[PDB]
């Protein structure tokens, strides 16, 4: 499973 | 900003045998920006519904891609792969040799 | 041996021409098993492995989702990044993330990865401890200080101890029959007239998985780095991969050449020469 990206 | 012209690579999947059906691939990797246009070609004309792997990188963050397409070498028949890049003024063409 | 699992991120702005695009494909190793694309005309987490395909709905359910927020956290990271290196609308810019883990042959976690690079340059990496952050300038420092006061480090640790290195091992389990299995590479010499003095030996390595390789010549025993040329490990198209290795060689002397191949699915290293 993928996890979220974190805005820049 | 700094860009990087793409490495060419055309080769068949299996040992070529004349008469003998295969798959003529055109990998092409190491460039940046991701954007390029590939075709096949079968005596100088485009080969119709190229397929083409999905766009992934490398570590050092240069792209690849693999597009490739049924092909039957022959003596006579002549292949090659045509890419264009923003990094090239012209369209680079390699010719498939079975030796490579 | 040892393995990996890594998502590949590419978001890629395109002014003029709607939003950027996003894809992600996933990999075991050498092996790609997912993909997402915002282009596709339904944009949805498709297996690209036969053995990924037997997981439920909620797999491609929850992958789906955190791809479509994906697709609108890159676009504003892209955004962002942009006001940070002072850049005009008008032009096109790229941010590429890789993410993962590998594990040994036990399946311990060896060490987990958090990468970004933007405009092909490195930006930002979390660093091997998954607790601190090495920014490659004053912009990167901004995503750096934004991650710090929202504990993103913290995050992404607890995700690649366990998550990943537990969908790691659960993939490698299900596709074991090939992601465990070797394939060695099938090696010959191949002989090139060049003039009256000199031919290429050309030492090939066909349909070998994993891309790990290595190929080399030797001359008398000593090798022959800088004068052989070694072309890119290339994929076939059936998962295997390809290489070769040529050097130019006096007449006469082929046989002072030796090439050398080391490959996990061998039982053991080869040595070949030419055989006319
Ligand atoms: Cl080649
Ligand atoms: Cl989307
Ligand atoms: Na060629």
């Amino acid at each position: 499973q993928e996890i979220r990206t974190f805005s820049f | 900003m700094i860009q990087r012209t793409p490495k060419i690579q055309v080769y068949s999947r299996h040992p070529a045998e004349n008469g003998k059906s295969n798959f003529l691939n055109c990998y092409v990797s190491g460039f940046h920006p991701s954007d390029i246009e590939v075709d096949l070609l079968k005596n100088g004309e485009r080969i119709e519904k190229v397929e083409h792997s999905d766009l992934s990188f490398s570590k050092d963050w240069s792209f690849y891609l693999l597009y490739y397409t049924e092909f039957t070498p022959t003596e006579k028949d002549e292949y090659a792969c045509r890419v264009n890049h923003v990094t090239l003024s012209q369209p680079k063409i390699v010719k498939w040799d079975r030796d490579m | 041996g040892s393995h990996s699992m890594r998502y590949f991120h590419t978001s890629v702005s395109r002014p003029g021409r709607g939003e950027p695009r996003f894809i992600s494909v996933g990999y075991v190793d050498g092996t790609q098993f997912v993909r997402f694309d915002s282009d596709a005309a339904s944009p949805r987490t498709e297996p690209r492995a036969p053995w990924i395909e037997q997981e439920g709905p909620e797999y491609w359910d929850r992958n789906t989702q955190i791809s479509k927020t994906n697709t609108q956290t890159y676009r504003e990271s892209l955004r962002n990044l942009r006001g940070y290196y002072n850049q005009s609308e008008a032009g096109s810019h790229t941010l590429q993330r890789m993410y993962g883990c590998d594990v040994g042959p036990d399946g311990r976690l060896l060490r987990g990865h958090d990468q970004s690079a933007y405009d092909g340059k490195d930006y930002i990496a979390l660093n091997e401890d998954l607790s601190s952050w090495t920014a490659a300038d004053t912009a990167a420092q901004i995503t750096q200080r934004k991650w710090e006061a929202a504990r993103v480090a913290e995050q992404l640790r607890a995700y690649l101890e366990g998550t990943c290195v537990e969908w790691l091992r659960r993939h490698l389990e299900n596709g074991k029959e090939t992601l465990q299995r070797a394939d060695p590479p099938k090696t010959h010499v191949t002989h090139h007239p060049i003039s009256d003095h000199e031919a290429t030996l050309r030492c090939w390595a066909l349909g070998f998985y994993p891309a790990e390789i290595t190929l080399t010549w030797q001359r008398d025993g000593e090798d022959q780095t800088q004068d052989t040329e070694l072309v890119e490990t290339r994929p076939a198209g059936d998962r295997t991969f390809q290489k070769w290795a040529a050097v130019v060689v006096p007449s006469g002397e082929e046989q002072r050449y030796t090439c050398h191949v080391q490959h996990e699915g061998l039982p053991k290293p080869l040595t070949l020469r030419w055989e006319p």
